[PDB]
């Protein structure tokens, strides 16, 4: 799981 | 097309994304504020007294650690938050969220530290750095006194900041400049460079116009600033080499999982 993706897709 | 509107939108986003702006930092550093001054950390004793008031207290549990490790852990706390703020800012750059999600990640992976060091200069004078949103101030001499390689990390950033602060950019200049850094079409492993370059072209035009209007007596301020972008990359390279020394020599010094992801296979 990519944490940068999580930040990027967060609302 | 509307370069003045783009400039304004970026500045509004910057104000929302970054709690301690250059304007506020300079008001603190020159006493022209009605809040009480930062707590000054100049040694281990002032650090122990002040750390309870500083935001990185959130992550401090355990036996007492030596001063160099405490500084390392508190700076890591701040770096993770700075990455999260920059990512929020990046999502406001028009067109950014319409890029391939994997290129968005790559732009952030290679851009955040260049941005961190840029805005770190807004919090520095030649003798120290503001921490914890201006509630603390950590002296350059104290950071230099740390045992190797810890005492080596900050000096190149102070050196950079003294030259960079001499350009006298303000927050409306910086909001566009940092967007230009993020939209760099030459990062390793980008899947589709053309839409990134198209955005940067507009951003570079908006920056050139901003600089001409905000600093009419600095001719070639734009040219000067573009040459700094490249200096930022050398700062990262040297920083990575210092972190590698830590990784090979210190015990129990693993990085936050977000910082590990950025640094993994970086260049
Ligand atoms: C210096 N300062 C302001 C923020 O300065 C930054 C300076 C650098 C960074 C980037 C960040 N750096 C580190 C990441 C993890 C651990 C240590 C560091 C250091 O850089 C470090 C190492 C040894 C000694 C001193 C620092 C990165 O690479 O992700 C982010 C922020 C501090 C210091 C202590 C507590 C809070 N604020
Ligand atoms: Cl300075
Ligand atoms: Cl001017
Ligand atoms: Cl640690």
């Amino acid at each position: 799981p990519s944490l940068l993706k999580k930040l990027l897709l967060a609302p | 097309a509307d370069l003045r509107a783009l400039a304004k939108h970026l500045y509004d986003s910057y104000i929302k994304s970054f709690p301690l702006t250059k304007a506020k930092a300079r008001a603190i550093l020159t006493g022209k504020t009605t809040d009480k001054s930062p707590f000054v950390i100049y040694d281990i004793n002032s650090l122990m007294m002040g750390e309870d008031k500083i935001k990185f207290k959130h992550i401090t549990p355990e036996q007492s650690k030596e001063v160099a490790i405490r500084i390392f852990q508190g700076c890591q706390f701040r770096s993770v938050e700075a990455v999260q703020e920059i990512t929020e800012y990046a999502k406001s750059i028009p067109g950014f969220v319409n890029l391939d999600l994997n290129d968005q990640v790559t732009l952030l992976k290679y851009g955040v530290h260049e941005i961190i060091y840029t805005m770190l200069a807004s919090l520095m004078n030649k003798d120290g750095v503001l921490i914890s949103e201006g509630q603390g101030f950590m002296t350059r001499e104290f950071l230099k006194s740390l045992r190797k390689p810890f005492g080596d990390f900050m000096e190149p950033k102070f050196e950079f900041a003294v030259k960079f602060n001499a350009l006298e950019l303000d927050d409306s200049d910086l909001a566009i400049f940092i967007a230009v850094i993020i939209l760099s079409g030459d990062r390793p492993g980008l899947l589709n460079v053309k839409p990134i370059e198209d955005i940067q072209d507009n951003l570079l035009q908006a920056l050139e116009l901003q600089l001409k209007l905000n600093h009419p007596e600095s001719s070639q301020l734009f040219a000067k600033l573009l040459q700094k972008m490249t200096d930022l990359r050398q700062i990262v390279t040297e920083h990575v080499q210092l972190l590698q020394v830590i990784k090979k020599t210190e015990t129990d010094m693993s990085l936050h999982p977000l910082l590990q992801e950025i640094y993994k296979d970086l260049y």
